[PDB]
């Protein structure tokens, strides 16, 4: 279990981060922040400060009941400027709540999961075998696995594209 | 709505 | 008045054009269409098939009561791929209904209009003096004029970024 | 909300 914190340098300026850098929601208006090259200027995304080049790590994510969130992992080279598609080909591997449906974000078609509700999810990243996996905490039931030949550093990823929902890292 | 394209 | 039709080849694939190519709204899904260099692949935009190099020209636009439309004119060179700002700098001169209020889309700040409920708007393009003007059809009361030194072909512009609003050319 | 950015 890794103790991750959200990287405010990467955060889209409409995002509101909690003071302990665990939590994220979407704000009504853009803040005026330094325009670092690492900052997402269009997509409503934020990374963890810690990335992983090798080994196996896991963490947990508390999720809002309402639409608008997506989380998982991103390769470092994910483009930060302009609108990027939210897809595996563009360097993002994530679960999403949208239209009340839980999705593994595959492309060109997303993959609907059968899970009725999620309070907390465990993300497990394994660069030894080359996969990222999601589990519902209640009884560690498997939700989805992306198999990726990861060829660069890989960051925990968080996205909130509407008000009234949130994500929060645990612990 | 199209908000989700900004995910 | 000029007899205009929406250019199917320019239309964002999420837009649904009417059979007579005068009406436009936003669909639930991206259609499978040929990826012409002229097609807007991100911004919810469509041009008319006819653009103008010189002279005076006018046309009428029927407008939905709900938020999500913008219309007016665009220069031929308006970027078609990736997310473009909707500003005069990026080659768009338009009125917009957003947040239950009517705007002329200036930047960095939009210019409020002072009109009642709009149903139909006459657009008048003058490439001799270099101007686009907008009138409420009921009694041709003036809404707004952009003065622009137009240095290339100018195309009627239509955009709809929400289901449940629309634009429609007349005649 | 964010839908207007695609105008
Ligand atoms: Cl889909």
């Amino acid at each position: 279990m890794v103790e991750l914190t959200l990287d405010p340098d990467t955060a889209n300026p409409r995002l509101i981060l909690s003071l302990d850098l665990k939590g994220v929601r979407l704000g009504e208006r853009a803040q005026d922040l330094p325009n670092h090259p690492c900052r997402f200027d269009t997509n409503t995304r934020v990374l963890a400060s810690c990335g992983f080049s090798s080994g196996r790590h896991h963490w947990e994510v508390e999720v809002g009941s309402k639409d608008g969130w997506a989380f998982g992992v991103a390769r470092e080279s994910v483009r930060r400027k302009g609108l990027t598609p939210f897809t595996p080909e563009e360097g993002v591997w994530a679960l999403q709540l949208n239209g009340g449906q839980y999705w593994a974000v595959t492309s060109p078609e997303r993959s609907p999961l059968s899970c009725g509700h999620l309070s907390r999810v465990r993300v497990a990243l394994d660069l030894e075998v080359g996969a990222v996996s999601f589990y519902a905490v209640e009884d560690m039931r498997h939700l989805y696995t992306f198999r990726v030949n990861f060829q660069e550093r890989v960051f925990p990823l968080f996205s909130v594209c509407s008000t009234g929902t949130y994500l929060r890292i645990w612990p | 709505g199209l908000s989700m394209l900004l995910q």
